[PDB]
C-alpha cells in the first residue's frame, strides 16, 4: 500500500514557474518520473531520476526531490504545457505505484 | 614457495633434537601446517623461550594449524612474521614440557 | 549516449538462478603498507578511504589517512568506473581511524579520534572521542563550509555502553536521517547472554560459555563488541546507536548497511565462531533487526579453533571481511567474495550464490594469492546489475578495485 | 521509431471476454519487459501488472483477483492480456508500455484499445 499524493489543481499564468510536488513516504530514496498527457494522447515522460530528462526534450522542465515530496519546475509555463501530470515511483514492497495527476490550468 | 613438510604433535616424533627444540628455516611466503593427535600451543618472545614454565596458536579429531609468512592473515591481533627476525612457537603442556623433551620451535624465518 | 548509475532498483526481467558449471563471470579491468579501505557507493557517488602505512602493514607507522568522495561514472566504453574529484587528509593520521553515508549535496563519514591508536587493541586507552567529516559530493568554487566540514560532536547517546565508534564502512539513509554503521564498546560485566543461546548441539569440543567468551577480543577483554548503526538526525547533533538484536548474536565486526531494491540490507563479517557469510534485508532501522539469510555454503578464513566452515561454538577472534550483496529478492541471489582456503587469507573468488547454492563463480586471482579485506558493491546501470569490489591481492600493498558484470542468462 | 500499437476500439457485453494485443515494433522485444497501465474515463494513470519477455513467468500485477491474464508469443512478439468476465467498471483505455529503465520509468507508451463495457 504506497501513495503518491498529488495536489489536483495548480493555476499559474503565462511566464511564471509552476510548481507540482509529490508527497510520499521517504520519496528521497525512491527514484521518481514525470508523466504529461495532454487530453486524447499517450503519455510522455518528462522528469525522471529526480533530475535527468529524456532524450529530444525541452529544457524548461526540472526537477528536485528532497524528504517527502519531488518538485517539477517549468521555467516559465507556455501554451503546450496545459495538461494533466502525473508522477510515480518504484517500491519493492508493492509495485510500480503510481500519482494522482494534477491539473494545470494556464490563463491567457 | 611450497608447503613445507608438517610437523606432528607427537611426542614420538623424531625431529625434535633434544635440548635443542626443532629449527624449521622457514622463508618468507611459505605455508606450515600443525597436526595434533592433550597440547597448548604459544608463540611467545626471546625470554619466555628461554625460560618457558607457566590467544594460543593451537587449542588440542583432526586439529591442524596453517600458517603463512605474509602479513596477510585472519589474526586480528595482527601478529606478524619478519624476514631476519625469529619467533618461538612452544608449549608447556604436559599430559594434562619445553626443556623435557625440548618441545620447542625456531621461527628462523 | 550515456547510462546513469542509479540505485539497484526494477523488476530483474532476464536473471539466471540455475546452477552453471561454466566460467562466465569476468574481473573486468615499497615499504608502504595500505589497510582499513573503505567504499561506499550510492546513487553514483562513492567514497575511497584507507590507512597508508610505512613498513609493518598491521603495526607500522601510519603515514596518513585519506577520505575522499568521487561520483561512479561510465568509462566511456559502457564498463562501470570510479572517478574522484575530492580528496582530504587530517593533520594527525593516527588519531583518526576506522572511518560513510549519503544524503543530498553532503556525504557524511563519521570517524574516530584515537590517539593511543586502534580502539579495539587497547580500550582503556582510547577516550570517548567521534569526528564527522563531510565532503560536497561535487566541488564548488568559494563554497567555505560547504565544501569540507569538520565536526566533533559534544556528546552521544550510548545508554548502556561507556564508548562507541564507527566501524563499518558504508551506511544507509532512511529519508532525511543519516546512518553510520558503529560497534559498542560495553562493558565486558554489563554484558548479559544466556548460555542455552548458544547451540552447543552437534558438536562434542565445544563449551557453553565460547560465545560469550568469542564476544570479546579475549576471554579476558574489558569490552565486548556489538555491530550497530548510528544514527544522526540531519535536519536537526545528538547520536544514538542502534545495535543488532540478539538473533544470531556475534562480534561487533565492521559492517556495511545498504539499500538494495530500494530496502535496506546488512552485513557482518564472521569474527566469531560462525565462519560462515551472515546477511539479509532489515526490516527495521531505528529499532535493529536483519533477517539473517539462512546460508549454508560459503564461509571465511580463519584460524585453527575456528577454521573455514566451523558450526562449533569456540572461542575465537580471528577472520575477514567479505561481504556480499543482493542481486534479486525472489531468488534472494547474493553476489560477494569469500576467500578458499580453510585458515590462510588466499584464494579469492567473487561468488553469485544462494541459500544452499552457488550459481557461478571466478578466481580472481591465484590460489596462493594473498587478499583478505574484501568490500563488495553492486549498483545498477541501465537494466543491467552491475558489482564493484575492492580487494588487497597481494604475491608495494594496495587495495584495488575491479567490477564484475552479472550474467542474467543461465546458458 | 519505437512504438506498442494494439488493436481497435472493442464493445463487449458483461460477462463476456476480449483479446488486446500488444505488438512492438522497432525494438527488441527481448530485452525490456513489458507493463500494463489503463486510464479509467476521467480519472487518472493506474497499473495494472508487470510481464516479463524472455522469463515469461508469472507476471506480476497489483493487487486484486486472477480475472486479469498475461501471455506472449515470442514467435510473433506480442503481449496479450485476457480480461474474462469484463465489469462495467472493468472499463477505459487500456495501454502496453515498456519498462525502459527498470524502476525509474516507462518509456514507451502504447496509444490505448478503448475497451467499453456497454450493455447495449
Ligand atoms: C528526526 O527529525 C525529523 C524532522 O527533523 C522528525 O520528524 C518529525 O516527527 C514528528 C513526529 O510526530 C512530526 O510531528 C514532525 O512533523 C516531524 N518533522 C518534520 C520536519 O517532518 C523525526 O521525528 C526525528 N527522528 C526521531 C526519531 O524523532
Ligand atoms: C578445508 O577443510 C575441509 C574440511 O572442513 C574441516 O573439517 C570440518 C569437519 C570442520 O571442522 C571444518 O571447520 C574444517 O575446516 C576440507 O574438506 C577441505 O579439503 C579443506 N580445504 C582444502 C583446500 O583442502
Ligand atoms: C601436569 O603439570 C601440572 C602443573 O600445574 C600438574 O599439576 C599436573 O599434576 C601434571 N600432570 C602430569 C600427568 O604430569
Ligand atoms: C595500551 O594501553 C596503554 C594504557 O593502559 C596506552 O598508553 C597505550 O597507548 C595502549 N596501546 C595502544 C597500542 O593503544
Ligand atoms: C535461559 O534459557 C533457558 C532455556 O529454557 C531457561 O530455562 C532459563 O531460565 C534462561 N535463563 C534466564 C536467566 O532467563
Ligand atoms: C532460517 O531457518 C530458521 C529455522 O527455523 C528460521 O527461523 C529462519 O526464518 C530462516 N531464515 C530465513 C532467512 O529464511
Ligand atoms: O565439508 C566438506 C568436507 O567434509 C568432510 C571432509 O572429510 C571431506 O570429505 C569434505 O571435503
Amino acid at each position: 500500500s504506497y501513495e503518491l499524493t498529488q495536489p489536483p489543481s495548480v493555476s499559474v499564468s503565462p511566464g511564471q514557474t509552476a510548481r507540482i510536488t509529490c508527497s510520499g513516504d521517504k520519496l528521497g530514496d525512491k527514484y521518481a518520473a514525470w508523466y504529461q498527457q495532454k487530453p486524447g494522447q499517450s503519455p510522455v515522460l518528462v522528469i525522471y531520476q529526480n533530475t535527468k530528462r529524456p532524450s529530444g526534450i525541452p529544457e524548461r522542465f526540472s526537477g528536485s526531490s528532497s524528504g517527502n515530496t519531488a518538485t517539477l519546475t517549468i521555467s516559465g509555463t507556455q501554451a503546450m504545457d496545459e495538461a494533466d501530470y502525473f508522477c510515480q515511483a518504484w517500491d519493492s514492497r508493492t509495485n510500480w505505484v503510481f500519482g494522482g495527476g494534477t491539473k494545470l490550468t494556464v490563463l491567457g | 614457495s611450497i608447503v613445507l613438510e608438517p610437523i606432528y604433535w607427537n611426542s614420538s616424533n623424531s625431529k625434535f633434537l633434544p635440548g635443542q627444540g626443532l629449527v624449521l628455516y622457514p622463508q618468507i611466503g611459505d605455508k606450515l601446517d600443525i597436526i595434533c593427535p592433550y597440547y597448548k600451543v604459544y608463540m611467545v618472545d626471546k625470554d619466555q623461550a628461554d625460560r618457558c614454565t607457566i590467544t594460543p596458536l593451537l587449542n588440542c579429531q583432526d586439529i591442524k594449524f596453517t600458517i603463512k609468512f605474509q602479513e596477510f592473515s585472519p589474526n586480528l591481533w595482527g601478529l606478524e612474521f619478519q624476514k631476519n627476525k625469529d619467533y618461538y612457537i612452544i608449549s608447556t603442556s604436559n599430559g594434562s614440557v619445553c626443556q623435557t623433551r625440548a618441545m620447542k620451535i625456531l621461527m628462523k624465518v | 549516449i550515456s547510462q546513469g548509475v542509479s540505485d539497484l532498483v526494477g523488476l530483474p526481467n532476464q536473471i539466471c538462478l540455475q546452477k552453471t558449471t561454466s566460467t562466465i563471470l569476468k574481473p573486468r579491468l615499497e615499504g608502504v603498507c595500505i589497510t582499513d579501505p573503505l567504499l561506499a557507493v550510492d546513487n553514483g557517488f562513492f567514497a575511497y578511504s584507507h590507512l597508508e602505512k610505512i613498513g609493518s602493514c598491521t603495526r607500522g607507522i601510519a603515514k596518513q589517512r585519506i577520505i575522499g568522495v568521487g561520483e561512479v561514472l561510465d568509462r566511456g566504453d559502457k564498463v562501470p568506473s570510479m572517478f574522484m574529484t575530492n580528496v582530504w587528509t587530517p593533520p594527525n593520521p593516527s588519531t583518526i581511524h576506522h572511518c560513510s553515508t549519503y544524503h543530498e549535496d553532503f556525504y557524511y563519514t563519521l570517524c574516530a579520534v584515537s590517539h593511543v591508536g586502534d580502539p579495539i587493541l587497547n580500550s582503556t586507552s582510547w577516550t570517548e572521542s567521534l569526528s564527522l567529516i563531510r565532503l560536497a559530493v561535487r566541488p564548488k568554487s568559494d563554497s567555505g563550509d560547504y565544501n569540507q566540514k569538520y565536526i566533533a560532536i559534544t556528546k552521544v547517546e550510548r545508554g548502556k555502553y561507556d564508548k562507541v565508534m564507527p566501524y563499518g564502512p558504508s551506511g544507509i539513509k532512511q529519508g532525511d536521517t543519516l546512518y553510520f554503521p558503529a560497534v559498542g564498546f560495553l562493558p565486558r560485566t554489563e554484558f548479559q547472554y544466556n548460555d542455552s543461546n548458544c547451540p552447543i548441539i552437534h558438536c562434542k569440543y565445544s563449551k557453553a560459555e565460547n560465545c560469550r567468551l568469542s564476544m570479546g577480543v579475549n576471554s579476558k577483554s574489558h569490552y565486548i563488541l556489538r555491530s550497530g548503526l548510528l544514527k544522526y538526525n540531519l535536519s536537526l547533533i545528538i547520536l544514538q546507536f542502534i545495535e543488532i538484536a540478539d538473533n544470531r548474536l556475534t562480534i561487533g565486526s565492521p559492517s556495511k548497511i545498504y539499500n538494495s531494491l530500494g530496502q535496506p540490507v546488512f552485513y557482518q563479517a564472521s569474527y566469531s565462531w560462525d565462519t560462515m557469510i551472515k546477511l539479509g534485508d532489515v526490516d527495521t532501522v531505528d529499532p535493529l533487526r536483519v533477517q539473517w539469510r539462512n546460508n549454508s555454503v560459503i564461509s571465511r578464513p580463519g584460524q585453527s579453533q575456528c577454521p573455514r566452515f566451523n558450526v562449533c561454538p569456540e572461542v575465537c577472534w580471528e577472520g575477514t571481511y567479505n561481504d556480499a550483496f543482493l542481486i534479486d529478492r525472489l531468488n534472494w541471489v547474493s553476489a560477494g567474495v569469500y576467500l578458499n582456503s580453510n585458515q590462510t587469507a588466499e584464494n579469492p573468488v567473487f561468488a553469485v550464490f544462494k541459500d544452499n547454492e552457488i550459481l557461478y563463480q571466478v578466481p580472481l586471482a591465484e590460489d596462493d594469492t594473498n587478499a583478505q579485506k574484501t568490500i563488495t558493491d553492486c549498483f545498477l546501470l541501465e537494466n543491467v546489475i552491475w558489482c564493484i569490489s575492492l580487494v588487497e591481492i597481494y604475491d608495494v600493498i594496495r587495495p584495488k578495485l575491479f567490477a564484475v558484470k552479472i550474467p542474467a542468462q543461465c546458458s | 521509431q519505437v512504438q506498442l500499437v494494439q488493436s481497435g476500439s472493442e464493445l463487449k457485453k458483461p460477462g463476456a471476454s476480449v483479446k488486446v494485443s500488444c505488438k512492438a515494433s522497432g525494438y527488441t522485444f527481448t530485452s525490456y519487459a513489458v507493463n500494463w497501465v489503463r486510464q479509467a474515463p476521467g480519472q487518472g494513470l493506474e497499473w495494472v501488472g508487470w510481464m516479463s519477455t524472455n522469463t515469461g513467468d508469472p507476471i506480476y500485477a497489483q493487487g486484486f483477483t486472477g480475472r486479469f491474464v498475461f501471455s506472449l508469443d515470442t514467435s510473433v512478439s506480442t503481449a496479450y492480456l485476457q480480461i474474462s468476465s469484463l465489469k462495467a467498471e472493468d472499463s477505459g483505455v487500456y495501454y502496453c508500455a515498456r519498462e525502459g529503465l527498470r524502476g525509474r520509468a516507462f518509456d514507451i507508451w502504447g496509444q490505448g484499445t478503448m475497451v467499453t463495457v456497454s450493455s447495449a
